[PDB]
């Protein structure tokens, strides 16, 4: 039903060409980009507090 | 304790248990091969190799067994439909049993090597610590691989000692297991030339032997040793993963586009043979040749083999299946039993009409009838309130030449519409949809399944290569970075990045 | 203190390789607006 | 010779006016000429 | 704690004795680079042959070459 | 740990802007300071651990340091003659450009 | 090419692959190491001390030369006696052993 | 013989080698001109 | 440092405004060429002879409708070199034949390779862990599967995405009409991953910004921080209690929090890539056979799935004629599916 | 701190900088305008002028059908 | 000639830039 709603919405309003929909798509894509970027940068700078047979979460 | 995703790292520094786990994996793979062969043998129907071939029954490993020269069974039948003459040890059942026995032996060897892990062969003489000399082991294994490659390509493929490989004519009508001679000119790089296979295996085997001797004799450079971490085994793992995903991409492309190592008589026609009119052009050429020899249309169309007609079917096209449409094509379309004949559509004035064939992309296609100049003349309308090309208006009739319905003419508009609907798929055939209760939706071939599975495996193994290379290079910071790491990461503190001997600017 | 800096560096080339064609293309696009069909 | 610098806020104001004028020209050209539907 | 002695292990012992032995300097890196360049050229040639980006007189590059 | 005087912010004429760039404010360290809405201060200032760590984030990574600016560049070496030559050249180039734009177009 | 020049090598310490340690650094250079060659032992799979030795190279050269002398004389004599080329002789004997 | 496509392939290989050589030569030149004196 | 390699490494891995590195030699030329090719194609090069459209600013297109178009379907999977057996060294006719698309794609893939290599090199120079380099594998896999593997399993490069906005929109609509891409479980996992990543980003930003510590006297809280400080700037205990009482579950491990943040979108993108790889061979989860059989036997059974099937049929029938000029589909107006009065 | 280059704030507020760049940027703008207006853009990249979309020979959209004769086919289709 | 016009337009720009920057460039080179 959601997919049908999307398809009929596109057929009737041309949502893909709407600048507000473009801004929303940019919002979700940038959110994923920045979430991955922040998670990777934080995970890459962990200070050594454990050994190699256990996870850093235990650190 | 160890996380659930780090359990198998206990055998990283244990050569004996590494050998044990590799032996266990080999035993499992051999057992799968044997069991799959037995299961496929228990359900295979060798009664009809013309309209019910290997690939229409969803056989995966049986074409791979047949490609290298195995065609007889202990049951008395032969893959070509003849009678077996002294099948010998190496039949389908014999090969499956050999694989099962090998799996059992590898299981026993794995148990022995797991129990006895403290062999002094695995110790380093200088320090009495467990270690492996990876460059020399690579030399030994490369030498053995080159020897095996040369032996295969020289004795099996060429027929000097072995049976040979499967070779067939371009249209896959007359194909047997033959012996192929090497091709050393530029034609040996044609992907549709078995002589290329023989020549490649011979030359690559010789080069592999030479490179193995070189790697046995010469020690690695110090700079390369330090750069690639040749004292670690995860670098070997990363490089091997890279090689295997490269090979997976290559084999997937070869299977999808077709080559001399993937016969259509064993795996099925490719989609480019349908969307380019390979078999249709061949059939038309044969029919015109027969017609020019003073023969009638029915006589010309009666000499077309049923195999050639069957190859001209979008149901046999491999790009018409689904991801969750399980089973063989016999489970979706029914077992073909006969060729109805070539349907010829004629106008009320006698002019010929041709049905526009359905492209590979479309799941459903409109029915339109074109003349010899490509102009539309008739169709099955969707809006029947007003019609200008309706079959009822035009008065189209269908006549069959050759096949089951030779000489039968249909003029009922409903029957004409029904037969013009099946002309989209190519050559009209007769199917048996009651034996297996077929659904009515097309499925895919072993070619398509192989391509899909190996593309997915190649992508996942690219990720694996990246992960393991990163882990082996960045091994000292696997648990975390140093406590005080601020002077080295100060902007414009050193001339060179990370070098503490260039403090300026 | 006195600070002396080079004129041409790697940053200079990096800036100009993206700045010069950008201005050229902007001029071309501006000229494109007055063409009549 | 000529002592003195140029205000950074003046530079920013001029650059902003220039880019705004460029965008306005682009919109005007979108409303007339090529690709204007008439 | 030397290990477990075995006739086969003693037979194969000299093949696993030089762990860290390396050639000082860059060694034979240039020769291996030359071989790598030749391999890259060969791979490009065969890929272009299959891709039909290069056409040869005697190479049909089709199903008809099985004739 | 951080010396504020060595951060290159000493060549700024406006005292308030200078204090802003170092992340400092003498007004806010007073115990009787009240912000616009009317909330009293606890004496922390802009940053609580200013003494422990030397300075603030503003005083740690500034992006406007007139001290590091080149000694040259605040005066044009070519002088008035260079500016006169530049004016002549720009007038000539503007005339040439407008003539070329008019000529190459459709009037 | 100096293939018989006494080779000099280096010794690299074992890599630290302990899973119970926080830091596992790579292996460094223990020190320079020049072996002594041309010594035969009771190994049956690597009798000589080093591959790049003058004595081992001399033995390889002598064995190669003796085999080559026999091969040249035999190819000539067989070609004269039988009349077949020394290349086709292998296939002819394979199909039907003869002398 | 050799088709024009083969000649173009060989020329492209030579051009790629030339580009690599030019890049390496320029990098070596700048590296030698501006060095770090430890 | 006396050797050639040593001096070259000293210059390449220098501390600079723009870091070059050993991977710069592969990244900068290819990335510059790809960007320039896209800009040139969108500004000057047309698409009249390969697609039958206009895709440039010179012809009267805006930012949305300008694109670099794919080659014609007759060219198959040709790499379309400037010196190949099709363009034969002619630059203008190479541009007209659609060779700029392959130029841009082939240079962009190597630019992506060079960028991951640059991430690895910079991480190793600073002596940290390569998780940022690991995270780029998801965008690289998406690009590889969409722009290379999918066209390589089709008729040719003609069915690849074209580098433009409206071109990508047409690609999306084509994927809906022909493949039923919305009904693919792998695409569903990809959508879940992207939306969950956006959720995680927003919720983490808000939670950190609303559990800060009073380290200053000003209402502007951005100035009460110092990167070299020891104490954390927000209250993990307070955040955990708030989200435990509001939602039911909450994070108690910062490292696990940030690894989950990294893990979600990467997995989503990889799953979508696997789905597109499967779709390259027309292995589409298009229909439910039980539902089709029930709707065929019973003319009263209707669900939203059947309506979506009808919509896909209409999309295919009405887009086929112009989207695929090579098939030369001439459709009389009375064979196109249509509703009542619409 | 600083990596050893002149600050951008120092450069952008210089009489020398704005004297040099009062010529280069307008020169590039005029060069692009002249490139478009003189017809070079159409000829170099082969884009059709508004009067060259349809010729008297064919009144339909172009279609390329041959892969190896593509050069000659596109030469024939572009004939004015 | 159309490209010649653009080259002739670009020549005085190079001349002016060289006239304004030759001194400090030579200073940096040494
Ligand atoms: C997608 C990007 C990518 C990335 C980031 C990495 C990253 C890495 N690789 Mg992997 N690798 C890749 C793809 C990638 N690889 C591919 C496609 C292969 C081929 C199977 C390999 C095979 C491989 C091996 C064999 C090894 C690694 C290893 C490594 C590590 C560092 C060494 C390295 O830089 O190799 C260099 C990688 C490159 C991709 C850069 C080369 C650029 C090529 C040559 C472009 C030249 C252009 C081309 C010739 C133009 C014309 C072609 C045209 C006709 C189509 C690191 C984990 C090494 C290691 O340390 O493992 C532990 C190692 O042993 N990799
Ligand atoms: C920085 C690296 C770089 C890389 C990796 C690529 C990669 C690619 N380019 Mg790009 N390109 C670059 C920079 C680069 N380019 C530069 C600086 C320019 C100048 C503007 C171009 C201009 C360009 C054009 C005009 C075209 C490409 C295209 C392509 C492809 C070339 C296919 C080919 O057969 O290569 C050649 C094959 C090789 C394997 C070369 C390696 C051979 C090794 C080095 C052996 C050397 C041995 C030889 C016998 C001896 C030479 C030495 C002696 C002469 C000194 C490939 C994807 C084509 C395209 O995209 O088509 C769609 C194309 O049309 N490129
Ligand atoms: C060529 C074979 C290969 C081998 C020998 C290894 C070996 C190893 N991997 Mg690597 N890896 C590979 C390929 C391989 N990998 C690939 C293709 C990927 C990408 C998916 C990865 C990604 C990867 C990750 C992300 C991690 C490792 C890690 C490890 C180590 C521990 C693994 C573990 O304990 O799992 C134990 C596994 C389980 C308890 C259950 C997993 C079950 C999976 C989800 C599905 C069931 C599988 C099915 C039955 C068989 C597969 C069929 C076959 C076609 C693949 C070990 C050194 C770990 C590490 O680095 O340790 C420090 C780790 O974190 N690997
Ligand atoms: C151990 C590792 C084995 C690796 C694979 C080896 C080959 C396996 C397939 C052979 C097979 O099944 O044969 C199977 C055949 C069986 O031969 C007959 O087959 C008929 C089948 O209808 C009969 O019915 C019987 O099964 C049987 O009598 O074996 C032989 O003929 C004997 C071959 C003996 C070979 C021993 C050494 C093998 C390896 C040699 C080294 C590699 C090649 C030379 C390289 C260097 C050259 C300078
Ligand atoms: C053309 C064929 C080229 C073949 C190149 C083979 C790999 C050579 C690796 C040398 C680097 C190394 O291992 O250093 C090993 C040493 C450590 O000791 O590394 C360093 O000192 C720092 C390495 C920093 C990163 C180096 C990347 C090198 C990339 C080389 C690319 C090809 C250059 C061709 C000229
Ligand atoms: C532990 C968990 C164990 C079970 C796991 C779940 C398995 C789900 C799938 C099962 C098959 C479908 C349902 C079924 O029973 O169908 C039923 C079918 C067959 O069952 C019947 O078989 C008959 C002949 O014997 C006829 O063909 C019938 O038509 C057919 O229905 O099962 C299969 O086809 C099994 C196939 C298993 C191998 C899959 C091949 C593809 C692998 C892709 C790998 C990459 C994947 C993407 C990347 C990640
Ligand atoms: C998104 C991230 C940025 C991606 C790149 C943007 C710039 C690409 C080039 C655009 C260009 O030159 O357009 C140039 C075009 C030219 O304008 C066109 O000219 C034609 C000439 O024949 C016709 O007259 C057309 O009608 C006319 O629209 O301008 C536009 O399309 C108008 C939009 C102006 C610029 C919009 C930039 C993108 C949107 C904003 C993004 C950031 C938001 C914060
Ligand atoms: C992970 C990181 C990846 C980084 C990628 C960096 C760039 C990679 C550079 C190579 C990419 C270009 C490859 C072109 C392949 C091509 O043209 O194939 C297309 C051609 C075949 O050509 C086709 O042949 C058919 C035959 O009936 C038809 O005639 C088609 O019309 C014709 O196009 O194949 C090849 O050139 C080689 C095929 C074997 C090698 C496979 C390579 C990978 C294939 C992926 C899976 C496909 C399914
Ligand atoms: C009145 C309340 C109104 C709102 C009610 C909300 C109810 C939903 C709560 C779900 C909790 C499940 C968490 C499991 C796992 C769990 O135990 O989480 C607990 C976990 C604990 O984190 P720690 O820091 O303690 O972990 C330490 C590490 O060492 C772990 O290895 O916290 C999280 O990861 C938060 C993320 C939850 C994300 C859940 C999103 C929703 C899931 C999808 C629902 C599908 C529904 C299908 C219906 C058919
Ligand atoms: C003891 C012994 C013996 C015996 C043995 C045996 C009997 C064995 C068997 C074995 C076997 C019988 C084995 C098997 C195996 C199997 C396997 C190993 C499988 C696997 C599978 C998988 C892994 C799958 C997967 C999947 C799925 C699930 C779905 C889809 C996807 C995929 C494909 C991924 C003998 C007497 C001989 C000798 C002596 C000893
Ligand atoms: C600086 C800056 C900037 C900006 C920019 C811009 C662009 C601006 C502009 C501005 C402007 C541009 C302004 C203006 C204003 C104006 C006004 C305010 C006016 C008023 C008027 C009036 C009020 C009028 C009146 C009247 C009337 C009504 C009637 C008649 C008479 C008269 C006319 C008088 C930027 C963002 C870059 C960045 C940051 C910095
Ligand atoms: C093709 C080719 C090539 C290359 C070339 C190149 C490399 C080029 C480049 C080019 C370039 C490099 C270009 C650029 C352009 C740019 C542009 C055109 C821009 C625009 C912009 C805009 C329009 C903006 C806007 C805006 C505003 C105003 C506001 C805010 C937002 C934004 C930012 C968006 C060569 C010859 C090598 C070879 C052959 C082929
Ligand atoms: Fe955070």
């Amino acid at each position: 039903g959601t997919f049908n709603f999307m398809i009929v919405f596109q057929a009737e309003h041309n949502i893909l060409m709407h600048p507000f929909h473009m801004l929303g798509v940019a919002g979700v894509f940038g959110g994923s980009l920045f979430s991955a970027m922040h998670g990777s940068l934080v995970t890459s700078s962990l200070i050594r507090e454990t050994t190699e047979n256990e996870s850093a979460n235990e650190g | 304790g160890l996380p659930w995703y780090r359990v198998h790292t206990v055998v990283l520094n244990d050569p004996g248990r590494l050998i044990a786990v590799h032996l266990m994996h080999t035993s499992l793979v051999s057992g799968w091969a044997g069991s799959m062969a037995f299961y496929e043998l228990a359900v295979f129907d060798p009664s009809d190799p013309v309209l019910n071939p290997m690939w229409r029954q969803g056989m995966f490993v049986l074409p791979f067994m047949t490609r290298l020269g195995i065609t007889q069974s202990w049951g008395g039948w032969t893959i070509s439909g003849e009678t077996a003459s002294n099948p010998g040890i190496w039949s389908y059942e014999g090969v499956a049993a050999a694989h099962i026995i090998l799996s059992g032996l590898l299981f026993a060897a794995s148990i022995w090597h797991w129990v006895y892990w403290d062999l002094e062969l695995f110790r380093d003489p200088r320090t009495s610590n467990p270690a492996l000399d990876l460059p020399k082991i690579f030399g030994i294994h490369l030498f053995l691989s080159g020897l095996l490659c040369f032996g295969f390509g020289a004795f099996h493929v060429t027929g000097l000692f072995g049976p040979g490989i499967w070779v067939s004519d371009p249209y896959g009508i007359t194909g047997t297991v033959q012996a192929v001679a090497p091709s050393w000119d530029a034609t040996g790089f044609d992907p549709y030339n078995p002589g290329g296979i023989s020549a490649h295996h011979i030359a690559a085997g010789i080069l592999g032997v030479l490179a193995g001797l070189f790697h046995l004799c010469v020690r690695p450079p110090q700079r390369l040793y330090n750069g690639l971490r040749m004292g670690n085994i995860e670098t070997v793992l990363s490089s091997s993963i890279a090689a295997v995903f490269w090979a997976a991409f290559v084999v997937s492309g070869t299977m999808w586009y077709g080559s001399a190592a993937t016969p259509i008589e064993l795996f099925g026609p490719t989609r480019y043979q349908w969307d380019l009119g390979f078999f249709q052009q061949e059939i038309e050429r044969r029919v015109q040749t027969s017609l020019a020899e003073g023969k009638s249309a029915s006589q010309a169309w009666a000499e077309i083999p049923e195999k050639l007609a069957f190859y001209d079917y979008i149901g046999n096209n491999p790009a018409k299946g689904g991801l969750f449409r399980a089973g063989a094509m016999n489970s979706g379309d029914g077992i073909a039993v006969g060729w109805l004949g070539h349907a010829v559509f004629k106008d009320k004035q006698g002019n010929e009409l041709f049905v526009r064939r359905m492209p590979t992309f479309f799941e459903t296609f409109p029915v339109v009838l074109l003349d010899k100049d490509g102009v539309v003349r008739a169709d099955v309308p969707f809006r029947r309130s007003e019609s200008k090309y309706s079959i009822e208006q035009v008065g189209v009739s269908v006549t069959f030449y050759g096949g089951e319905l030779d000489g039968v003419t249909f003029s009922d508009p409903a029957t004409v519409k029904k037969y013009a609907r099946r002309a989209q798929l190519g050559e009209i055939f007769e199917f048996d949809r009651a034996t297996l209760q077929s659904d009515g939706v097309f499925r895919t071939s072993p070619r398509g399944w192989f391509t899909f599975a190996h593309l997915c495996f190649a992508l996942l193994f690219f990720f694996g290569h990246i992960w393991h290379g990163a882990r082996t290079i960045f091994r000292d910071v696997f648990a975390g970075i140093d406590a005080d790491l601020d002077e080295q990461v100060e902007f414009g503190a050193f001339l060179k990045l990370g070098d503490t001997s260039t403090r300026r600017q | 203190k006195s600070y002396t800096y080079p004129i041409f560096t790697v940053r200079w080339l990096a800036v100009h390789a993206l700045a010069v064609p950008t201005v050229f293309f902007l001029g071309a696009i501006t000229a494109m607006q007055f063409i009549q069909r | 010779g000529t002592t003195g610098r140029i205000p950074l806020w003046l530079v920013g104001t001029v650059a902003g006016v220039a880019v705004i004028a460029l965008v306005g020209i682009f919109f005007y050209g979108s409303y007339v000429g090529l690709g204007s539907s008439l | 704690d030397t290990g477990i002695s075995t006739p086969l292990g003693t037979l194969l012992k000299p093949l696993n004795s030089e762990y860290g032995k390396v050639a000082p300097g860059w060694g034979t890196t240039v020769l291996m680079g030359i071989f790598m360049a030749l391999f890259a050229v060969f791979l490009v040639i065969i890929l272009e042959i299959y891709n039909s980006s290069v056409l040869l007189d005697d190479v049909t590059m089709s199903w008809e070459s099985l004739a | 740990k951080i010396d504020i005087s060595k951060q290159g912010l000493n060549s700024i004429q406006n005292e308030t802007v200078k204090l802003n760039l170092m992340g400092k404010s003498k007004t806010m360290e007073s115990k009787d300071w009240v912000d616009p809405q009317g909330r009293k201060g606890k004496g922390y200032g802009v940053y609580r651990f200013a003494n422990k760590y030397g300075a603030n984030v503003d005083g740690y990574s500034p992006i406007y340091t007139p001290d590091t600016w080149s000694e040259s560049g605040d005066s044009y070496k070519l002088g008035t003659k260079g500016l006169i030559a530049w004016a002549g050249l720009i007038v000539v180039l503007l005339g040439v450009g407008i003539n070329l734009v008019i000529s190459t177009s459709a009037l | 090419l100096g293939l018989s020049r006494p080779a000099e090598y280096l010794q690299i310490d074992l890599d630290e692959l302990d899973q119970n340690a926080a830091v596992n650094k790579a292996g460094g250079v223990v020190g320079a190491f020049t072996p002594v060659a041309d010594q035969v032992s009771t190994d049956s799979l690597a009798p000589y001390s080093e591959v790049f030795g003058l004595q081992r190279f001399r033995e390889c050269e002598l064995i190669h030369g003796r085999w080559a002398m026999l091969a040249c004389l035999g190819a000539l004599v067989q070609e004269g006696v039988t009349g077949d080329s020394w290349v086709a002789a292998q296939t002819l004997v394979y199909n039907q052993p003869q002398y | 013989a050799a088709t024009p496509s083969l000649n173009n392939l060989i020329g492209s290989v030579v051009a790629g080698g030339l580009v690599l050589a030019a890049i390496a030569g320029a990098i070596t030149a700048v590296s030698n001109f501006d060095s770090i004196r430890r | 440092k006396r050797g050639w390699f040593d001096v070259v490494d000293d210059w390449l891995r220098r501390d600079r405004f723009v870091f070059v590195g050993w991977s710069g030699l592969l990244l900068f030329p290819t990335a510059y060429l790809a960007l320039g090719g896209w800009f040139t194609g969108t500004t000057f090069v047309t698409s009249w002879y390969t697609h039958g459209l206009a895709s440039s600013y010179l012809e009267g297109c805006n930012f949305l409708t300008a694109a670099v178009s794919t080659p014609a379907n007759s060219m198959g999977h040709s790499l379309l070199f400037l010196w190949g057996p099709e363009a034969q060294g002619d630059f203008t006719r190479w541009c007209q034949l659609g060779g700029l698309w392959t130029f841009v794609a082939l240079h962009g893939s190597f630019s992506l390779i060079g960028f991951m290599l640059r991430q690895f090199e910079i991480a190793r120079s600073v002596k940290i862990r390569p998780y940022n380099a690991i995270a780029f594998s998801a965008p690289i896999s998406v690009f590889v599967s969409v722009f290379l593997i999918y066209p390589l399993g089709q008729s040719g490069w003609f069915f690849a995405p074209s580098f433009g906005v409206a071109a990508i929109f047409r690609f999306i609509l084509f994927f809906q009409g022909f493949h039923n891409w919305t009904l693919n479980p792998f695409h569903m996992m990809g959508v879940a991953g992207v939306l969950g990543a956006a959720l995680l980003c927003a919720i983490h930003g808000a939670t950190v910004e609303n559990t800060l510590f009073e380290d200053g006297d000003g209402a502007n809280t951005f100035r009460a921080f110092n990167p070299t400080q020891a104490e954390e700037t927000y209250s993990m205990v307070t955040a955990n209690r708030f989200w435990s009482q509001i939602f039911g579950v909450a994070f108690s491990n910062k490292r696990w929090l940030h690894f989950f943040m990294l893990f979600v979108p990467v997995t989503g993108l990889w799953m979508s890539a696997i789905g597109v790889v499967g779709l390259a061979l027309n292995l589409r989860a298009y229909d439910f056979v039980s539902q089709e059989i029930r709707a065929a036997e019973d003319p009263e059974f209707e669900t939203f799935y059947t309506k979506n099937i009808l919509l896909n049929e209409g999309i295919r029938a009405w887009m086929a004629a112009q989207d695929q000029p090579h098939e030369k589909l001439v459709f009389p107006e009375e064979v196109l599916p249509r509703g009542n009065a619409l | 701190g600083a990596t050893g280059e002149r600050p951008f704030s120092d450069i952008l507020t210089s009489i020398r900088y704005w004297v040099i760049h009062s010529i280069t940027i307008p020169s590039l703008f005029i060069a692009g305008w002249l490139f478009v207006s003189t017809g070079l853009a159409y000829d170099v990249f082969g884009s059709p002028r508004p009067n060259e979309y349809f010729t008297e020979d064919r009144q339909e959209t172009p279609l390329i059908t041959d892969r190896f004769n593509a050069l000659e086919q596109v030469k024939k289709l572009s004939e004015v | 000639n159309r490209f010649g016009t653009i080259a002739l337009l670009a020549v005085p720009v190079i001349g002016w830039v060289l006239f304004n920057i030759l001194g400090p460039l030579q200073n940096q080179l040494n």
